[PDB]
């Protein structure tokens, strides 16, 4: 895989630029959706507006692209939003770096300039991060808007109010230690996008049937080991008798709710019904975590050690039939944090789309409660950062000034990309926004519903400070890491 | 090595419309007061820059017979008045380029031509209807100054444009005849002196 | 376009074509002015159908309003009449021609 | 970007053009030898599309349009594809005119909503139940074929099934769940009869008794298997529960009922039923109310079904069927007992019945109706053009292009009738502008006139759904910017 | 035909790019091998005069450069490279689909701002106010860069300072003549007042004359007709005998037979002198130019005071001292090669011209690229203020202005990506008094260095470059 002193870096940077241009379109709340193929034999023709899923489904070999993909993975895992923005920003930075290297500028000077350019941008964000009273004096419109920002280009534009209300109830009384197990989304197919309401239960009923009582107050819940039953014949009979003795040892507890990971056929179900025990098989790990935390049902392999008082405790458990479907509500938990979001969509794509959108929404709400400061969205923050960087570059001598100017240009390119996917004249709009923003301070920003500039705060469409700052930092560090590579066995 | 020279009627119309959209859509950019002027270079030893559409079509050489037809009669129109040649050329090109789709729909060209004549009559009567023309422009020395702003507003000659406007109004006054209202070749207001 | 609503068949299609062909002059003017060739023409057309004023054109000099009564942008009836009539004569006569034959064939 | 948008436009237009001429009662039929010796001979658009090779994504989306229009209403399958192709060809001009696809998509959405509301407000709706007009529409759909003489035998029975249960599903609309369907080979078409509840057509051979008023019904999918541990237990359970009719499922092994098991099941002469299609298994389960349980242990007293009569009577002489009435929740799919010695009087009868049930449900989902023969399309092409003239902005040209592309359906309808398409479509447009809504084409009488002589008539919902789906798919295609391989 | 014309203009600019600054690369004037042995010149202005040009847009650019050359001073290289930069930026902006009209409008409203900024920082020199010479020293030195005549540069500056009070009335430039021979050094410059033409009678003709009224000749059995013409010619020379003139331009050829009669008549036959010296005599002494001499008898003659013929330094060093006006200051050097002739001629002509506009317009700005960076800063400040797509236009104008002294830095062999960036960053605080120096290769306060350029030529450069760039950009086809 031996390469040359310029070919390796050129092809790696071109690959990174190509990865950036791949996701460049699906940016802003006007994204150009793209079809993902796995051609094979009968590959599905699925199409998405979200670039993060594209990266999850991109197969690339170039190591620079590999680093960008890994950075995007960390981006999505941490906050869940802005990943497309990070990728396109890094691509623009690398394109500017390529242009500068074409002007025989050493990469080390570019990195040295970019580090303190990022420092200047971050301190500008801290300066302009207006901390509204949404988390101080309990304003609701800011929560409304922050939920609306990350829910854009989705199919929950109707009951978004319910999602925002759940965010409000979270920031009121679910803010224990930055709750994240409360993000429970379960839904089915057939209906519409206006089927949003509150739940706190797992959508499986008693496998015995309708004969077992629905209302069970005391719930001693754990995980079993084997399937229930009363020289193969002798050994299996003796094992049956030994495990029956085991259950008689554990039958003194008086359990009502219990999870049995291993599969249950007719006979274990009948034995459970005779013993008043319910079984859930291969439950969702998030559901098990919620049962362990909110309720108290810990995960385990056997029941050898828990014999007298080492079982989980619960307040109330019930299982009912609602709406001709497996609608089971676990009313009566010890603490009502795991407010499950239950929906009823039409296609299978909603199952993952809505769940990931709500994961991102709860993540950004956690960011807002952690840092009540926030900045105006719609390219306002990026333009302000670019303005500060340009000021510092004009003030700073040396060759790193050109690198800092390129950094400002790449920052300004982001609203241009956002506006292009909306069909507006991005060049005119961005030029007007920049010329205003030089004197028309950050109270102004980009409005998308009309294709015109506006006073961004009046529109109220704002995004959390934490995610924006960490997007800036991640993009800067990814560009710096990719830039420092010059000539290695790197591509073929 | 099997070239053919047959030209059937519909493909002939396609070729003629292509030639017209070639001679048009070329001088289209010169339309308007800020149209992109055309730098005309002689095939042997001369080069010039100008924005008048009649001039650029007159200097330009065209191979297709349709283009020769259109440019020579545009020369005739320029001789008749000398204004609107750009509009005529661009409008004819527009009609042909958007009637190509009518031809593709299968309409006979005679039908298109007669419908176009009917539309032209409709346009003529409509424009004669909505005329807000002023009729006092006889002793209008001061309004005459702002009459010619548009035809001189494309350059920086506005510094002394009023002087030449007064020159022009004096010239029209000294030959103002209410019977014929014409100027002949001997009365030409043309003389070019270099320097100044 | 209004007249195409009460018109026989192929004259109806021909006049519908003629409307769009006439609309080229505003797009050409706006494109030469550098602004959006189609957006500005559509906006001025909607304004001119909303307002009975017939002087709402395209301001290629980037002045205040689209009314040229203040801007003194003026053209005579005779010149415009001759221009439109000659353009129509051109399209008619070029549509009449269906074949060109040249002596001295080189098949 | 645009390099792939053009490819998608070309592929979709090509796959739409391959079925362009098949529209209309005078539709020309096709013959594509793309396969391994396939004698393609038919004029139905849906089968041509589904049998056509699909390689480009756009073609797959258009085939999905055909399928969605078929499942939603069952009519105008070619119409939606032709409309989508026309829209794509029209927006090609806009794309090469410099308009970004988002503007085109938004303008198409506005055109969709305007067209939907103009098409429904001034249409001709039905107010009362008016089974006469449903019969008339059926006759306009059920005649002029081999089943034309059987219209008075098929349509009234379907109408009676509709009136028997006015299902309150989807805004009190009679859905696909009136009374469960059955069909048996043989007999004659005159043998059709309407049933009430579960009916079994499977072969039964019991020399004893299978007719008890309290017909307890069980579902034991667990059959005999080759190893007594799990063989005779089901017999004891059946005897204790007292079930007399228990259909047998061979989901375990082929030897569902061996000789010894049959003789043990011969002491009460239980009803033996095999070869149940899987799609009807859950329908039967919800008809009886019992659960599809393949475990004998789970089978308990609560597993007993509800029935009133169960006879293995030889209906129509030699047709052995088991009619069951008074169940928990019968009514899975509208009953038409397809009886007939001839092969065509079975398949064509079933196809015509499916078309009739689709159109009847179509008119009960929404009680508005319009006159076909290209009248709605010219009406849209006029009213949307008027809107675009009144509509401001730069999307007005896109709306006008949408309206103009909506003219293909009458043009191709008239071309397949042999008329000069351009002249007749524009004459129809003039007559529609200066006249009434119902102006259409008279395809099979050689001329153009009003609908009162023609009265082809179609429900509003077929056109509404076709328009909506076509607009949504052209929106989706236009918003496509790139397609990437190598997952 | 926009792309091809833009590339042609860019190539024309790049061809002269390397010659910018007083460190420019040399070029070879090649052709067919008939007479293409070797010709080299550092100045790029003379390069354009000998360029085979094919692109008509390049022809327009070259004609504009020639206009700049024969207009005041020498800035043609700067104008051409600035135009090339502007069209390169215009190509870049067209690549991002920006209409040329918007670019032209932005360029106009940025050029006006740059011009007014240049007006703002203009400083009036003391040579026309309090009679300083060091400002004259610097203004003579800067325009005489990339040259070697620094030894007798004091004589050059003496003719410079002596021009304002005697040699010009309103900026006259035709009163100074330059002539030189082959063989000498840098210590050959001296003040003369006439050409170097010697007497042809012999050695008996006196060196001093009485009074000179100088004009121009008319002319120089068929034997009878020839004899009659000879008699008429003798009558003509007898008529000029009583004229009493002592100097006389002999445009047409005269052989010996009337040449001796001219000498005996006191009329010196100046055998077809260069018309430059005739013009100098015309405006300084008062010797008019005519076609025939028969008609002038007593009133239509010339006017002069004193003319003498002498030999100095082994050559015909005739000094026409004592003419009516003391403005005919002629510099007589002694070069060594052919290129010395044209090089010294153009250098002195350009220096004398720029001195003429300095004594006409005494305001000036510091050179060395500080004024360029000042205009660039002004237009950048303007660009950040107004909205619209013309922001890209003015920022590209600023980019071209920034790149103008970067070429100067590169031609000196120094770096270019740091000291230019350092100068730009400083210029917000290290203002117009700052500058760039090639003597050390660093940024220093330019005023103490003292090298300044006359404001008039700089404004002319800016205006001409902007106009030419706009004209070429406005062309789209053919
Ligand atoms: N109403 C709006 N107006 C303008 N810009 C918006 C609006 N809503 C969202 N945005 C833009 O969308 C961007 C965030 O979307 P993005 O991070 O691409 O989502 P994802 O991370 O899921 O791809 C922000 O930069 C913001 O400027
Ligand atoms: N100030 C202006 N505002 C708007 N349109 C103008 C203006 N000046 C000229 N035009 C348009 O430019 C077109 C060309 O005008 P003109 O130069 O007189 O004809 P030609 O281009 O054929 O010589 C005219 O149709 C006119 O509408
Ligand atoms: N007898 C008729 N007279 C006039 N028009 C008809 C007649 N029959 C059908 N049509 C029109 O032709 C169209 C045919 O629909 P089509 O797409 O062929 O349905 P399918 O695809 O199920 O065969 C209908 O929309 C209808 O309006
Ligand atoms: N000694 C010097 N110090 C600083 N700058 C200089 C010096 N000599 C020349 N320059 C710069 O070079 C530019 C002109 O260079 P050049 O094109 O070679 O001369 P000309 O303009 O006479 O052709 C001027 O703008 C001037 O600022």
């Amino acid at each position: 895989d031996e390469e040359r002193a310029e070919t390796a870096r050129l092809t790696s940077f071109i690959g990174a630029i190509a990865i950036g241009d791949l996701v460049k379109s699906t940016l802003g709340p006007k994204g150009m959706d793209k079809i993902l193929l796995s051609s094979g034999r009968d590959a599905s023709l699925m199409v998405t507006n979200d670039g993060a899923t594209i990266l999850k489904n991109i197969g690339v070999d170039n190591p620079a692209a590999k680093v960008l993909v890994d950075m995007s993975r960390v981006q999505d895992d941490e906050v869940g939003d802005g990943t497309t923005s990070v990728t396109v920003l890094a691509a623009e930075l690398l394109r500017e770096a390529e242009s500068l290297i074409a002007k025989k500028i050493h990469p080390q000077t570019i990195i040295a300039g970019w580090r303190e350019a990022t420092k200047a941008a971050r301190e500008a964000l801290l300066s302009s991060a207006v901390d509204h009273g949404s988390d101080e004096v309990k304003f609701r419109q800011d929560l409304m808007n922050i939920a609306g920002t990350t829910l854009s280009s989705k199919l929950l534009t109707h009951h978004k109010d319910h999602f925002t209300k759940l965010a409000v109830e979270a920031v009121l009384r679910l803010k224990g230690s930055g709750n994240l197990e409360a993000i429970h989304i379960i839904k089915k197919l057939g209906g519409s996008l206006a089927d949003s309401y509150l739940d706190e239960g797992f959508l499986l009923d008693k496998k015995i049937g309708v004969n077992q009582p629905k209302r069970i107050e005391n719930a001693k819940i754990l995980i079993a080991n084997t399937g229930m039953d009363t020289k193969v014949a002798e050994i299996e009979h003796a094992e049956k008798e030994k495990m029956k003795e085991k259950v008689e040892r554990i039958l003194k507890h008086g359990i009502n709710c219990f999870i049995n990971r291993q599969l249950i056929y007719n006979y274990p179900e009948q034995l459970f019904g005779a013993a008043g025990v319910m079984a859930i098989e291969h439950a969702d790990f998030a559901g098990v975590e919620r049962l362990a935390l909110v309720t108290g049902g810990e995960i385990a392999s056997t029941f050898d050690h828990p014999e007298l008082v080492k079982l989980g405790s619960c307040k109330l458990i019930e299982e009912v039939m609602i709406g001709e479907d497996k609608l089971i509500h676990f009313s009566g938990v010890a603490l009502g944090e795991a407010c499950t979001i239950v929906l009823r969509g039409a296609t299978q794509q909603i199952l993952d789309e809505a769940e990931r959108s709500l994961h991102d929404a709860l993540c950004v709400l956690a960011q807002t409660v952690k840092d009540s400061r926030t900045v105006y969205g719609g390219g306002c923050s990026e333009m302000l950062m670019a303005h500060a960087v340009t000021q510092l570059a004009n003030r700073t001598p040396g060759k790193e000034a050109v690198a800092m100017e390129s950094y400002a240009k790449a920052l300004r390119m982001l609203p241009t990309i956002i506006a292009d996917n909306a069909g507006y004249d991005s060049a005119d709009l961005v030029a007007q926004l920049r010329a205003a923003h030089s004197e028309g301070n950050t109270t102004a920003g980009l409005d998308m519903r009309e294709g015109t500039i506006g006073d961004m705060a009046i529109l109220g469409i704002t995004e959390s400070f934490q995610v924006k700052r960490q997007v800036l930092l991640s993009a800067a560090e990814a560009a710096e890491v990719i830039l420092r590579v010059d000539n290695i066995i790197k591509a073929a | 090595q099997d070239r053919k020279s047959r030209l059937m009627g519909l493909e002939a119309l396609k070729s003629h419309i292509m030639a017209a959209k070639a001679v048009a859509n070329t001088m289209r950019t010169s339309l308007g007061p800020n149209g992109l002027d055309k730098m005309m270079v002689d095939k042997d030893g001369d080069v010039t820059v100008t924005n008048d559409g009649a001039t650029i079509l007159s200097m330009m050489d065209v191979d297709h017979q349709i283009a020769k037809l259109m440019v020579e009669l545009s020369k005739s129109q320029d001789d008749e008045i000398g204004d609107g040649t750009t509009g005529v050329v661009v409008l004819a090109g527009a009609l042909l380029e958007e009637a190509e789709q009518l031809l593709d729909r299968g309409i006979h060209p005679i039908r298109i031509a007669d419908g176009y004549e009917q539309a032209a009559r409709v346009a003529i009567e409509h424009l004669d209807k909505i005329s807000d023309s002023v009729l006092v422009d006889i002793k209008d020395t001061e309004p005459l100054i702002q009459t010619a702003k548009t035809t001189l507003g494309s350059k920086v000659v506005n510094s002394c444009h009023r002087q030449m406007a007064e020159i022009a109004v004096n010239a029209v006054l000294t030959v103002a005849d209410m019977e014929r209202r014409d100027v002949d070749f001997e009365l030409i207001k043309v003389e070019g002196k270099v320097g100044g | 376009s209004q007249e195409a609503d009460k018109c026989p068949t192929l004259e109806q299609y021909a006049m519908r074509a003629f409307a769009d062909a006439l609309e080229v002059i505003p797009m050409a003017l706006s494109e030469n002015s550098g602004m959006n060739p189609i957006q500005t023409m559509t906006e001025v057309r909607a304004r001119q159908v909303k307002e009975m004023n017939p002087a709402l054109g395209i301001d290629c000099l980037h002045k205040g309003t689209n009314d040229m009564k203040q801007q003194h942008v003026i053209e005579t009836l005779i010149g415009k009449k001759q221009q439109i009539s000659l353009a129509t004569q051109m399209v008619r006569m070029i549509l009449k021609i269906d074949d060109i034959r040249k002596p001295g064939e080189s098949e | 970007p645009a390099q792939i948008r053009f490819s998608n436009i070309s592929a979709a237009k090509a796959v739409a053009d391959a079925i362009r001429t098949s529209l209309g009662p005078k539709g020309m039929d096709k013959m594509i030898q793309d396969g391994k010796g396939d004698v393609t001979i038919t004029n139905d658009g849906a089968t041509i599309l589904k049998q056509m090779q699909v390689l480009h994504p756009a073609a797959r989306m258009l085939v999905e349009l055909s399928k969605a229009q078929d499942i939603e209403a069952g009519d105008g399958t070619t119409s939606v594809v032709i409309i989508a192709g026309s829209l794509l060809d029209s927006c090609t001009k806009l794309l090469q005119k410099g308009i970004h696809p988002t503007i085109i998509s938004e303008s198409f959405q506005k055109a969709l909503e305007k067209g939907i509301e103009i098409l429904t407000d001034m249409s001709r709706p039905v107010e009362l139940s008016d089974r006469e007009t449903l019969l008339n529409s059926a006759t306009t759909s059920l005649n002029s074929k081999v089943v034309s003489q059987y219209s008075s035998l098929l349509s009234p029975m379907s109408v009676n099934a509709v009136m028997k249960v006015i299902d309150p599903a989807t805004a009190t609309s009679v859905d696909l769940r009136d009374i469960k369907i059955v069909k048996k080979l043989g007999g004659t078409i005159d043998d059709c009869e309407l049933v009430e509840g579960l009916v079994l057509t499977q072969k039964v051979s019991n020399s004893g008794i299978t007719r008890v008023e309290k017909a307890k019904i069980g579902l034991i999918q667990f059959c005999l298997s080759a190893p007594r541990a799990y063989i005779l237990n089901l017999v004891k359970q059946i005897k204790k529960t007292g079930c007399n009719v228990l259909l047998i499922q061979k989901s375990i092994l082929r030897d569902a009922l061996s000789d010894l098991a049959l003789h043990f099941l011969n002491k009460m002469k239980i009803m033996v039923i095999k070869d149940i299609e899987r799609e009807d298994i859950e329908f039967i389960c919800k008809t009886i109310g019992t659960k599809p349980v393949a475990h004998i242990d789970q089978f308990t007293a609560d597993m007993l079904g509800s029935a009133e009569l169960a006879e293995e009577v030889n209906l129509n002489g030699s047709g052995k069927l088991l009619k069951i009435t008074g169940c928990a929740s019968p009514g899975k799919t509208v009953t038409i007992v397809v009886r007939g010695s001839n092969k065509l009087v079975i398949e064509e009868a079933e196809r015509s019945i499916h078309d009739a049930l689709c159109v009847i449900r179509c008119l009960v989902k929404k009680r508005a109706l319009i006159a076909g023969g290209g009248a709605p399309e010219i009406e849209l092409a006029l009213r949307l053009t008027e809107y675009s003239r009144t509509l401001s902005g730069m999307e007005s040209y896109c709306v006008r292009a949408f309206a103009d592309a909506m003219e293909v359906i009458p043009s191709t309808l008239a071309e397949n009738a042999g008329l000069n398409p351009i002249s007749t479509v524009t004459e129809l447009r003039n007559r529609h502008a200066q006249g009434e809504k119902t102006a259409g084409i008279n395809v099979r009488k050689g001329g153009i006139s009003n609908i009162l002589e023609e009265l082809v008539v179609q429900p509003l919902l077929v056109s509404v759904s076709a328009l909506t789906l076509a607009t949504e798919t052209v929106r989706s295609i236009l918003k496509i910017d790139d397609v990437v391989n190598t997952r």
